[PDB]
DNA sequence: CTAACCCTAACCCTAACCCTAACCCTAACCCTAACCCTAACCCTAACCCTAACCCTAACCCTAACCCTAACCCTAACCCTA
DNA sequence: AGGGTTAGGGTTAGGGTTAGGGTTAGGGTTAGGGTTAGGGTTAGGGTTAGGGTTAGGGTTAGGGTTAGGGTTAGGGTTAGG
């Protein structure tokens, strides 16, 4: 295990084990705070978002993204694969009944 | 003064390492290149729907400030009950 | 001629506000008439559920070398209990992660 | 605030008493307390709605212990529903014996 | 007289084949019939348990199409036509 | 010596089209009635069902089976296959959220 | 003993009238009438339930036209919601005028 | 007296029972008070949906 | 600092009598009420298709100003050559 | 009391003649400038247009609208009608080859 | 009796500046997975036809739904601790 | 104060029963083509890093905004015909 080159695929497992034992937010607040304001501009201007609404929005978005990534990973191993692909997210969302 | 507004440097706000860390937290070993754009689009659509619901709730409440209570109400109306933030 | 005013919680043996449950059933636009044993039944069911959830959370906290109950331990106990996971399937606990479940194919050679 | 303001409602005292009864020398957090309050409120609203729907389907106007027991048996799973029904029947018997 | 073991076999193989052809399946595997029968039995068990609970709450001994529709809507499957 | 035997595929396709261009039922009624009676016998004895009730039950079961078969065929097509498999049925039930 | 059988309420006459207003040459079977009766009742129960939830969230013990207009915009999608809102506004304007 | 009794459907221009909608809103345990324009709005929405589906 | 109305003329200006004045130039006597929206839409898509080519022409010379010469050059490509203003 | 109200037709005809016997513009300039600025905002930010450019744009747009209205009126006259219709506009755009 | 009116108290949301420091972007190297070709098997496609069996056409009748007649207890509203 | 409870008879109705023949399934048969096993090709991101854009507080002020309280009047309610 020289510090110059590590075997690809081994550092990702340690990262997965380390990130699966923490509850901190992965998406950052300031980049996410501007996305919420930019979307609400098309509906109605002069809107003031509370400090607790963006937090719940980010939490729900992170949970939905984690669920979608888990579904895509479950769909990936089905075709004798190990990586995700854009053709799998579409099927994972269609089976759930979201895209209809 | 503040003579600027928000732009489209917002879909790019969801950075690549953030999506990579989210996929690693979910349980993904290898992430493809064309996954970030689709994830950003799906997240934008979901945020658009939730923000539209919150705006409708705020307009019905005769107010101009979106609250965490209205956000939780909209999330529960969709089918995603969230705890902690609110009550 | 009031003698004494005994509390409904003491006469029922439970630790839930039967009076508040009855008031919520009367003002919640559920029915014109609200029974007497129905609030006690609902309070007992809610108390049993809360006791089970708190016992599971305390067991998880004791297993995690902690004294206080955190939402992480709550989510862990909920996902561990099959009946609780089947009951609260569409409920996402904030400030809480999933279980470190690694598939066999993702494991290194 | 305290300027002729309004007071909300919660169940923090009941949750703390239940925690102290089921496990002494333990603790809890504010986030856990809020999660427990939201869970209790959600289950309460769901059971109340189920009882109201059952009373409307039965062409009746009173929601009683029978309707609550049916809503519990329909909402809760198996052994949890059985234990909840047993506890509710015990509480009803205690209320009938002493009030 | 009714063989409780001759009821899972009641869902015959050509019936499952015709159902898969109506859905859009060209080739049907051999081990699909048993899993389909098991899933159908579990679903029917749940729906019949809900209907029995509704009938016991209604103080009756006959399961009705109204109670069946109510149970199906409570599970998340609203059915039209049969009832109202 | 030529009955002109059809190659495996055209018969399946025309049968799929014929069964899709129809509104009649497929499963029988008396075996389904016996099955639901045997299932109801495990709860309350001396039960009397209804004709409309068992008809609605058969219709809902046929619709659910059609949806499950459609999801399984979609999963098989995504998995570079044309036939259904019990693993595909299991993955469909796992993604749809029926596993419990 | 006595007759006095219960009368089941249905929207069969209103659906047939709408059919004659739209297509005065087609017919509706009994199964289609029962399907339309269950569709109208399900939508009416969903909108009334959404209006009741809005009246319970905001501390107000009343249901006005704003509560129904909000429940329509929240349940119906896009063009259908706008058309229904326009029809309701036209109806309440004709009622407040005539 | 009472002159004449005009129907609510004729005064509203719709083809839906506004009276039955109001009675269902009053007896459905939805709210203690039921508005006047709310049944007309609901009847108009239901009539438009039924007309679209029938077309 | 910034204008409170961030609508930036959401396809406005094309009013009812403004369309009722351009249609009468051609020879329209009875102008339907469901024509204003379609006219605004076709005007918007035409302006978009022209402004896209104008911006593509102005971005070639590393210039941040749109002149009338680039506008008429982009209009010539679409098939409508204008005389006088460009030159 | 009397104002000698004009029957629907003569006012439209005299307005058509008055607007045809003139060379002035009809659409305003500032709203059109705001519209083209909003449209250009969707491509490159911090853009500065020109007065002659927006004037030529308004002139070309007015000419195109006049031609489209003439084609729609001709289609309506051919269709035994006197008023324009969105179906007539759609057919004119379909024949002219502008599609959507 | 509750919702449309007005004055107004206080709160909470926004505007703006700092100080770096955890984090983000690219480009530098390389390993193993996604994918095409292909070939071997055995699995289910396609009959199939004689036996399983079901629903067609009715009869009945006795257990069950509930209808409307009598009657009272449970539920609510009041006040005030 | 009237909704729910009780006893009572009517009254629809589903289970039980007959038989049969016309529809269809059960278990064994021939054999096609799809499947997962294999090995060869390619580029796809995995992993490290170091230049450096930008984020979390830390700590201010101002004036929009929710609504607390009070007033009052009119629309939903209740009742009978």
């Amino acid at each position: 295990k020289k510090p110059h080159r590590y075997r690809p695929g081994t550092v990702a497992l340690r990262e997965i084990r380390r990130y699966q034992k923490s509850t901190e937010l992965l998406i950052r607040k300031l980049p996410f705070q501007r996305l919420v304001r930019e979307i609400a501009q098309d509906f109605k201007t002069d809107l003031r978002f509370q400090s607790s609404a963006v937090m719940a929005l980010q939490e729900a978005c992170e949970a939905y993204l984690v669920g979608l990534f888990e579904d895509t990973n479950l769909c990936a191993i089905h075709a004798k694969r190990v990586t995700i692909m854009p053709k799998d997210i579409q099927l994972a969302r269609r089976i759930r009944g979201e895209r209809a | 003064k503040r003579h600027r507004k928000v732009l489209r440097d917002n879909i790019q706000g969801i950075t690549k390492p953030a999506i990579r860390r989210l996929a690693r937290r979910g349980g993904v070993k290898r992430i493809s290149g064309l996954i970030y754009e689709e994830t950003r689009g799906v997240l934008k659509v979901f945020l658009e729907n939730v923000i539209r619901d919150a705006v409708t709730y705020t307009e019905h409440a005769k107010r101009k400030t979106v609250t965490a209570m209205d956000v939780v109400y909209a999330l529960k109306r969709q089918g995603r009950t969230l705890y902690g933030f609110g009550g | 001629a009031r003698a004494k005013a005994k509390t409904r919680s003491s006469r029922a043996g439970l630790q839930f506000p039967v009076g508040r449950v009855h008031r919520l059933l009367r003002k919640g636009n559920y029915s014109e008439r609200v029974g007497a044993g129905a609030p006690v039944y609902l309070a007992a069911v809610l108390e049993y559920l809360t006791a089970e959830i708190l016992e599971l959370a305390g067991n998880a906290a004791r297993d995690n070398k902690k004294t206080r109950i955190i939402p992480r331990h709550l989510q862990l106990a909920i996902r561990n209990d099959e009946e609780l996971n089947k009951l609260l399937g569409r409920v996402t606990i904030a400030q809480g992660g999933v279980l470190p479940n690694i598939q066999a194919v993702l494991l290194p050679k | 605030k305290k300027r002729k303001r309004s007071r909300k409602e919660s169940y923090s005292v009941y949750v703390y008493k239940v925690l102290k009864q089921v496990h002494p020398d333990t603790g809890i957090s504010s986030k856990a307390m809020g999660i427990m309050n939201s869970f209790v409120n959600d289950i309460f609203e769901r059971i109340a709605g189920e009882a109201s729907r059952l009373a409307h389907y039965n062409k009746r106007s009173t929601i009683t212990s029978r309707e609550i027991q049916t809503a519990v048996r329909l909402l809760l799973p198996g052994e949890l529903a059985k234990h909840a029904v047993s506890e509710g029947t015990k509480a009803v018997t205690k209320y009938t014996s002493a009030k």
